[PDB]
RNA sequence: GAUGGUAGGAUAGUGGCCUACCAUGGUUUCAACGGGUAACGGGGAAUAAGGGUUCGAUUCCGGAGAGGGAGCCUGAGAAACGGCUACCACAUCCAAGGAAGGCAGCAGGCCAAAUUACCCAAUCCUAAUUCAGGGAGGUAGUGACAAUAAAUAACGAUACAGGGCCCAUUCGGGUCUUGUAAUUGGAAUGAGUACAAUGUAAAUACCUUAACGAGGAACAAUUGGAGGGCAAGUCUGGUGCCAG
RNA sequence: AUACAGUGAAACUGCGAAGGCUCAUUAAAUCAGUUAUCGUUUAUUUGAUAGUUCCAUGGUAUAACUGUGGUAA
């Protein structure tokens, strides 16, 4: 049954509608998330 | 209900568009429960998709049972209680209910290594081996997901590493964060909260691409041309795959069909179905090919090429371990080992598998010789097959279940299996000054295996030495090689000071099977519950069976190599190892030098091996003490293993000699029953245990001569009667067979012996007849070399006389 | 083993029930032995009913069977609806290594595929018990075969007309308070809507029953038959205006 | 209520289910009554019904339970 949620997946047009180190998950989906853009290399100047 | 993320359903979708797999990490404790949702996803971006799923785990699963009447009474029991209404399902439990799920152990990932899947769920990740993840992302297909589920302290690891460089605290294991720092890399992988959040540590934009494969209609179109009779029917029933594989079974087709001797082999990777191409090219063989068919893989280990065989034939037209008999109905073919064929090989036509090579020049001479080259040595059988047979050898490397994958690449540079032959030395010449310097540096593991851009085309370049030519090696042991405590590694490359490059001249990896470390070590692992790190040592604590070797520390060669150009690379070799020897006697950066100059208490040094001659004459260099061997046939070349140990240390001299002495004594009794090799390389192996002994002994295991009596006893009176009919008339067996083992025995034991008087003696130790060890060893003088052998056996027997008598 | 004798075996014991030995018996025209069914029928097998005279209450058709024969086990009672072993076929899971039970079953259907809900309150039965229970058993619901008794109106007043009805082939004859979408009046209650209480383990239903409930009493029964009549209408025929 | 003390998942226990469908056609041998068993079995019901003793309390071995595990189960 597309157009509709079996289980819970909920299909939209593009978008998919579903629903539902514990503070160390919560903070790294919080700030620290694309907060690791720039922190590739570490100084290796290859 | 809540609308996810615009990447994660982008990211299925564009992967089923381009048909390349891709990776989700997981992480949390509800997370189980998402791959209902990802799975859905797979399937709705494209209907036309394999449905399986693999669930690769090591120990016990997460929530659930795998036995669904298990779980079917055991809900039902659930009905009874009361706590669940009837008709009840949590997406999870729908999931594992109805989808086509197939379970495997880690450590039984090679019972899968032919089938196909759309899904891979690694649920461990603490234990991940290398060759266990080079075998689930080959299976999985283009329109795939693999994803990995996670651990607290793996999040405590991401949480760490994931800032700059820093690492987790307590065997420690670098393998999974170069595998996390390597996914951080990955374009087509993303880490995936259990609420199906985004961590953008690992490949954070990801556009959708736009709605729409000419290699594939170029397939089709020269597939259509061939098939506008029964060559079009195997070319269909072939070309499951590229048209690089369509195209060396139509070339393999046209040069072996009428062609009767033709010398093809078709090279590949370990995708492209090589076998697959083998076995549906084995149905137009039998059509217009001979009665008789040789196949020469391993036993019972021919898989995809039986069933390509069996599916082609009931395609065109057909109807102690395993079964793998030949059959006909309208045809042999036998899937055999080394050439105990050779009056057996009447068929006109043998396919080997990949790399034996003196068993291949064996088995590949009188007829049509097929091959199949995985790539999983290949230069080396490629030149001899130059070396001599109008050689068609031709095949190409496009991917089956992909066009191209950034997963493949990830896992090819994760897996380090990328290889590179160039130069990019200073000089040859200059190299040689490094030769005559026999300068070497430490490797600095930890730094090694922290993945950084330069640092890991130094490593590729290690990894290229440390399995180039090897004697077949595997991603396990890299992992073995990166995540153990007793390691080591030297790179003696350069001598030279200029910028930023050099190369990788000689590798040589350490393993410290000790006592005290061992031991420490091992106390460690205990409470983990396992360890097996001491084979160099427990393979002489029951062969010999010393408290000395039991209380002495050593060091044992994992393996070493070096370049494939020259006998100046085993110049470099030997060079590295002098100044192993050396200087075991006399972030961070990605190198040592201070270190190159520390060691520890080790007592011995020892290097365990195949017995081979050129291993022996480095050994011989090396001249480390040709201790116990074992002559049980390891299937994989048949080579007997030998564990030369030197003693470079204070007082072991008289332990190692007397060890020594002890194989060398071994040695003449069990050249009898399964040592038959050869002559040169037997003396070779009695004068280094007699050196060994020289080198260690002052005057300890000095052995007297053969006594009067005892010499009396051990021929006769009238053997010795015959023995002077040898020496004035003929030697027959009737005096020259009873009397030969003593013989050979005191002159192995203790005055001197020729090189023809030497092979008389070994052959006679061998108890071969006259015509077959000099008649190979010599090639000249028959007769004249049996009676030269006959002189030596008179001057024996008149000494032996002279002396008691 | 036919008939009996003697002894043993086995039995819960009597017993040719089985075996050794011995004798050649035994039933029968005073019906042996054998032949079949309205032996889905009969025999009392039993209750009988205040008029049904072989319809009209029930026990039992014969023995088996728990996939198929075989062997074993348990118990006051068994060759167990609930056990095991081996053989042969069905048959599901399976990671292909192995673990099983029986569902090769019972319900249904060939323009009525829904029974499978509530109780031991009654009668019995088991029960340590002044307690527990019994898909024994009872209660209720869907699932019409127009078979069954009632309703869809009753009673007045006023007005205004002169015609209504019957017979007969015909002419005609015979007779008499009869009509009308005319007005109008207050009484009646029943279907329905519903208080209850009774009933009952509980609930339904029957029984009893306050309140409301009629004018198109629209709170709106059918089915079939006989005959007309009409247009600036349509069609056909042909000796105007007609015939069909 | 410092050797037990009430709620009580899961385990031993006492008992529960204490009598239900289809298929091939047996003529007092299937059945009903009756005579008897000092020819015999019997839980339960009921009435009855036990006489040998030289120079202050008897033994480890299993559960449930913990703990280590295997197997797809």
């Amino acid at each position: 049954a597309p157009m509709s949620d079996v289980g819970g997946v909920l299909m939209d047009k593009d978008a998919v509608y579903i629903d539902i180190e514990r503070g160390e998950g919560e903070k790294l989906m919080t700030g620290l998330q694309s907060v690791e853009q720039s922190i590739a290399e570490k100084f290796d100047g290859v | 209900k809540k609308a996810i993320d615009s990447r994660i359903p982008s990211l299925i979708r564009n992967g089923v568009q381009t048909k390349q797999r891709s990776i989700f990490v997981i992480v949390g404790d509800r997370a189980r429960n998402q791959l209902p949702n990802l799975h859905y996803l797979m399937m709705s971006a494209d209907l036309k998709m394999n449905k399986s799923v693999l669930w690769a785990y090591k120990k016990k699963l997460l929530g659930f049972t795998s036995h669904r009447k298990k779980r079917e009474n055991k809900i039902k029991k659930e009905i009874k209680r009361g706590t669940r209404e009837v008709n009840e399902m949590d997406p999870f439990e729908s999931f594992i209910s109805n989808q086509n799920i197939r379970y495997v152990y880690y450590k039984e990932s090679e019972k899968i290594l032919g089938n196909t899947y759309g899904m891979c769920i690694l649920q461990d990740f603490e234990a991940l081996t290398p060759n266990l993840l080079a075998r689930t992302i080959e299976t999985v297909e283009g329109g795939g997901i693999v994803v990995i589920l996670l651990k607290s302290m793996s999040s405590l690891k991401q949480l760490y590493t994931m800032t700059m460089d820093v690492h987790a605290r307590y065997v420690v294991a670098r393998f999974n964060e170069r595998f996390i720092l390597s996914l951080g890399s990955n374009p087509n992988c993303l880490v995936v909260d259990d609420e199906l959040n985004v961590l953008p540590l690992s490949g954070a934009k990801n556009v959708k691409p736009l709605p729409p494969d000419e290699l594939p209609p170029k397939q089709l179109e020269l597939q259509e041309l061939k098939e506008s009779d029964v060559q079009p029917a195997g070319s269909l029933v072939s070309l499951s795959k590229t048209v690089n594989q369509a195209h060396a079974i139509l070339s393999f087709i046209d040069a072996i069909s009428e062609k009767t001797v033709a010398l093809t082999a078709g090279r590949g990777r370990g995708k492209s179905a090589a076998l697959g191409i083998s076995i549906a090219a084995a149905v137009s063989h039998g059509y217009s090919n001979i009665f008789v068919t040789s196949p020469s893989p391993e036993n019972l280990k021919t898989l995809f090429e039986f069933i390509f065989k069996g599916f082609d034939a009931l395609g065109y037209q057909e109807h102690f371990n395993k079964a793998i008999v030949r059959v006909d109905i309208k045809q042999y073919i036998v899937p055999q080992d080394h050439q105990v064929l050779g009056q057996a090989e009447l068929v006109v036509i043998d396919e080997a598998a990949a790399i034996i090579v003196k068993n291949l020049l064996g088995p590949y001479l009188v007829f049509m010789a097929s091959t199949i080259n995985g790539y999983e040595l290949s230069l080396k059988l490629i030149q001899q097959l130059r070396n001599q047979q109008l050689r068609e050898i031709s095949l190409d490397e496009p991917i089956r279940y992909a066009p191209g994958d950034p997963i493949e690449k990830w896992l090819n540079k994760l897996l380090c299996l990328d290889v590179t032959l160039i130069k990019n030395p200073r000089f040859a010449t200059r190299g040689t000054p490094h030769p005559s310097q026999c300068n070497l540096f430490v490797v600095n593991r930890d730094t090694l295996f922290s993945y950084h851009p330069v640092s890991e085309n130094f490593l590729e370049k290690m990894m290229a030495l440390y399995v180039s030519s090897h004697y077949k090696n595997s991603p396990n042991d890299l992992q073995l090689m990166s995540d153990a405590p007793a390691h080591k590694l030297f790179v003696l490359l350069p001598p030279i000071d200029p910028k930023d490059g050099g190369r990788i001249p000689d590798p040589l990896c350490v393993i410290q099977i000790a006592l005290e470390g061992e031991i420490s070590k091992e106390s460690v692992r205990n409470s983990l519950s396992r360890g097996q790190r001491a084979g160099g040592d427990l393979i002489p604590w029951l062969i010999s069976q010393q408290f000395q070797d039991e209380e002495f520390a050593s060091l044992s060669g994992a393996r070493i190599v070096r370049i494939a150009t020259n006998p100046e690379y085993a110049s470099m070799g030997y060079g590295s190892r002098a100044i192993e020897l050396l200087r075991d006697y006399f972030l961070l950066l990605k190198l040592s030098e201070q270190p190159p100059h520390y060691l520890h208490y080790l007592g011995v040094s020892y290097g365990l091996t195949q017995s081979l001659h050129k291993f022996w004459k480095n050994n011989s260099f090396v001249p480390v003490y040709l201790r116990q061997t074992a002559n049980d046939l390891t299937g994989e070349h048949t080579c007997v293993m030998l564990n030369v140990l030197e003693g470079r240390e204070s007082n072991w001299l008289v332990e190692f000699a007397k060890d020594f002495r002890k194989r060398f004594l071994s040695l003449l009794s069990y050249d009898f029953h399964k040592f038959t090799a050869v002559q040169a390389l037997s003396v070779i192996e009695s004068s280094k245990k007699a050196q060994d002994l020289s080198d260690d002994e002052k005057h300890d295991n000095k052995e007297l001569t053969r006594t009067h009596l005892d010499d009396i006893f051990s021929p006769f009176d009238l053997k010795r009667l015959d023995s002077y009919s040898n020496n004035l008339l003929d030697y027959h067996v009737i005096g020259d067979m009873i009397p030969m083992l003593a013989l050979l025995y005191f002159g192995d034991k203790m005055s001197s012996v020729q090189s023809a008087i030497l092979l008389a003696i070994g052959l006679q130790r061998k108890n071969i007849d006259t015509i077959a060890k000099e008649l190979n060893l010599p090639s000249n003088q028959t007769i004249a070399m049996f009676a030269k052998i006959m002189r030596k056996m008179s001057q024996y027997f008149r000494q032996l006389l002279s002396q008691s008598i």
